[PDB]
């Protein structure tokens, strides 16, 4: 996104981006899918 | 019309084949994979002596992470996984459909992110890793 | 390693001291490998047909 | 489990001309998880 | 709501919520919700997870009295919630998942459910396991 | 002992050798009936 | 090599077959004795003139809970967690061994547990009058007929319940051998089934020490020639029994447990037994670097004449 | 039409399962988490 | 070995233990052997 000067290709930066991606794919997304399956299977709003 | 003698012969052959395959694979892969996993956390180098204070150097873990981050930034970086492409217009109407189907099946149905992360992190230390797909036919 | 014998008299009193427990080392075992055949033949042949 | 050290590893010893030789380097070892886990019974007490 | 790891109990043979066979989560719920489901005539059903919490800091002590009277309906009490995949019925039946909610020597609620509402964070995950790594073990 | 493949150490406490690992030793067969001492294991 | 081998005998069927129930006091109690007798004739002459009824209400029974410490002392890598799990398994084994023993609850209080007036007045100020809490065991609650001080007597049958004549604790009498072999008779468990049916227990489980399964195994055969196996071109030699049905129609499932005393056999039932717990296993330390465990647990039994016990020996 | 015997069997099974799960999880996670939290504030090194 | 390598990938899990599932419970997990073989069994 900032390939002009912010290549971001640093060992620490990528080591951190990997863990954040892991959290996102194993965390927030599952939470949202569960909330959707929940609200979609109960209640009338 | 499968005979029981045929099944017994098959059981014997399969048992001996599994025995040979285990006897090979053990010393071929697992004898190294165990110690590799032990080095992953730095638990293999033992404290030979108390006064030594053998501070371990976690180096394998470091390279493993340095490779895994780039791996995930390559494949799992995009919101989608893959996208089929055809060579003619007579079969382009099916490309998008197959793409949507596989993406849904992989991400919106299965934890493809976790599957890929596991297949990667475990492969660089076990010399290999495997993924599998079957037809689930559950019923109440 | 092998666990210890099971006790059947655990009736300690309340608000007391933590008595020293039974702790034992882990036994270790070792082994060694083993070592050929003889290929005695003529071998003067096999160079031509 | 059968702990192997080196597969047969087809190999040669030396060469004196036509007097060819060959060697093998098979090396293995046996381990048991717990000695008091696999049972054996013999026949004794004869006579 | 957030949920610490000190109030969670899971089996060893599991690696994810999907294949998890048993999953417990102790909770601190008032006596009101319990009366809403059991023992209306009796409201005096009194009673590591505390050590790890009181050691995350050095100020709190979960096993103390903040001032709530034991008879007060709002008095918080520990209840055991569980999700189990098992054929409690005739084993010939499918391995159905069931949510159970119980108190001390008393069950309050039981129902079927096909999804665990819990989600877990796993930084530096460990394949083939339910728990990942941690910064502590690295530093 | 406090802070503790297996090397051995010994000292001299006046008139007693003190080994740390707590090694065990045994004496050979004493018999004087014109028989060998038959050294002992360990 | 980066692992350790541990036998870890952890059958523990009883603990998982009895469940558990939390309490809020170190001493719990229930009350149930029996229904009224039949009295046979109940004819009348058009007049009641009663005597305030013969209700004779229930009796109040109680039990005590004990303590298990299993201290940990540190002076494999992290051996702490390893020894902790090992001690946890050991305390579980000890619980499985105790709860099936013949212990009898012994404490300063016998039937006046309350004694709120006295309650050991000479306790505060010195705090060193600590007695030892001992809980009631299996063989003690199953309508015992005595106890050798702190252990149930293994040579005396139990009494009879007034509701219906039933002796749920009997001294085995192997009438097959001339008092030489220590084994169940062929018709000594069926007597227990009869007694239970008369008392109405509905038990369907039997725990047994592997030092006695050979008896039930051979029971499927005999010498008189009335019972014998068959093999119609079968490549199997099944030598085992896991189900019994007395002539009364009561099924009984057999299970093996190595943590039982060899000179006894038990007749369990799921609901009739419950495991009361007060303090859960907590990893902690003493007052103001050791670790320790402390588990307060007690034993509860719905009714004594429901479960059954049978001692194995020769009369003398 | 849930029987009380069924519920008692379920209670027993669940109790033993919770016992095993605790015995595992303790030494699996919490033994490390406690010392990690202690290091968080630097209170473990005495 | 299949259990040792797994329980040594970490030091928390033990696949050969009981997580609480009753053996008679239909959902009790059991080890099955799946195989793909190229052979003329016929």
């Amino acid at each position: 996104a900032y390939a002009t000067v912010g290549l971001m290709m640093n060992a620490a930066q990528n080591r951190l981006r990997m863990v954040c991606r892991n959290i996102a794919h194993n965390g927030m997304v599952e939470l949202m899918r569960g909330i959707y399956n929940l609200i979609r299977e109960n209640g009338e709003v | 019309k499968y005979s029981e003698e045929v099944l017994d012969e098959l059981r014997v052959d399969l048992q001996r084949r599994f025995n040979y395959a285990q006897g090979y694979v053990d010393m071929a892969v697992k004898g190294y994979a165990r110690e590799a996993w032990e080095y992953f956390y730095g638990n293999l180098p033992a404290p030979v002596t108390a006064g030594s204070s053998s501070w371990v150097d976690r180096t394998v873990w470091e390279s493993v992470n340095g490779t895994l981050q780039d791996i995930i930034n390559v494949f799992c970086s995009g919101d989608e996984a893959v996208t089929f492409v055809a060579d003619n217009q007579q079969d382009s109407d099916a490309a998008d459909v197959a793409t949507k189907l596989v993406n849904q099946i992989l991400l919106r149905d299965n934890p493809g992110y976790n599957i890929i992360s596991s297949a990667a992190q475990e492969c660089l230390v076990t010399r290999n890793s495997f993924i599998k797909y079957y037809w689930d036919e559950q019923t109440s | 390693d092998a666990l210890a014998s099971v006790d059947g008299n655990n009736a300690h009193v309340e608000g007391s001291r933590a008595e020293d427990g039974e702790m034992k080392p882990t036994v270790i075992k070792s082994n060694v490998t083993q070592i050929r055949k003889v290929v005695r033949v003529s071998d003067t042949a096999n160079t031509t047909a | 489990t059968q702990m192997v050290l080196r597969a047969p590893k087809r190999t040669e010893l030396a060469k004196d001309g036509s007097y060819e030789k060959w060697m093998i380097e098979m090396e293995v070892g046996l381990r048991h998880r717990n000695p008091y886990a696999s049972g054996v019974l013999f026949t004794a007490a004869g006579k | 709501e957030y949920v610490p790891s000190e109030q969670i109990f899971v089996d060893e043979h599991a690696t994810s919520f999907a294949d998890a066979q048993y999953f417990c989560h102790r909770v601190r719920r008032s006596k009101e919700d319990l009366v809403a489901m059991g023992f209306p005539k009796d409201e005096i059903e009194a009673f590591q997870s505390t050590v790890a919490w009181s050691r995350t800091d050095w100020r709190q002590d979960i096993d103390a009295d903040i001032g709530t009277d034991t008879e007060d309906i709002a008095s918080m009490v520990w209840v055991y919630e569980h999700y189990i995949r098992t054929g409690v019925l005739d084993k010939n039946k499918e391995s159905k998942l069931y949510q159970v909610i119980q108190a001390g020597e008393h069950i309050l609620h039981t129902e079927e459910v096909t999804h665990i509402p819990f989600v877990t964070f796993c930084p530096y995950p460990i394949p083939g396991s339910f728990y990942g790594q941690s910064v502590y073990d690295i530093t | 002992r406090q802070h503790g493949n297996q090397p051995v150490n010994f000292a001299r406490f006046g008139s007693r050798f003190i080994f740390y690992p707590s090694i065990e030793a045994d004496t050979p067969y004493y018999p004087d009936d014109g028989s060998p001492l038959i050294p002992a294991e360990n | 090599a980066n692992w350790i081998s541990v036998l870890s005998p952890q059958d523990t069927p009883f603990v998982s077959m009895t469940g558990k129930e939390s309490i809020n006091q170190t001493i719990f109690s229930w009350q149930t004795d029996a229904l009224a007798s039949v009295d046979g004739n109940n004819a009348h002459v058009e007049g009641s003139r009663a005597e305030d009824g013969e209700m004779k209400p229930t009796v109040i029974k109680s039990n005590v809970t004990q303590i298990l410490r299993k201290v940990v002392r540190v002076s494999r890598g992290r051996e702490l967690m390893y020894q902790l799990e090992k001690k946890g398994k050991e305390i579980k084994r000890d619980l499985e061994k105790i709860l099936l023993s013949g212990q009898a609850r012994t404490d300063v209080l016998a039937d006046q547990y309350l004694t709120n007036s006295a309650a050991d007045p000479a306790v505060a100020g010195l705090n060193d009058t600590h007695a030892a809490r001992k809980t009631g065991a299996f063989q003690f609650l199953c309508a015992h007929g005595g106890l050798a001080g702190g252990v149930v007597d293994k040579t005396k049958n139990g009494p009879a319940d007034p509701d219906t004549g039933a002796v749920t604790v009997k001294v085995a009498q192997n009438a097959s051998n001339p008092t030489t072999n220590i084994g169940f008779d062929e018709a000594d468990i069926f007597d227990m089934t009869l007694q239970l049916y008369t008392a109405g227990s509905e038990a369907d489980i039997i725990m047994i020490n592997p030092a006695h399964a050979k008896i039930f195994a051979g029971l499927q055969e005999n010498t008189q020639g009335s019972r014998k196996r068959i093999f119609e071109n079968t490549k199997q030699f099944i030598y085992e029994v896991n189900s019994i049905t007395d002539p009364l129609g009561q099924s009984y499932k057999i299970i093996v447990n190595r943590w039982m005393p060899t000179d006894a056999v038990y007749f369990f039932r799921s609901a009739d037994w419950t495991q009361m717990v007060l303090r859960a296993p907590k990893r902690t330390e003493l007052a103001k670097e050791k670790w320790m465990i402390e588990m307060e647990v007690g034993l509860r039994h719905r009714n004594p004449y429901a479960s059954g016990v049978l001692f194995t020996a020769a009369g003398k």
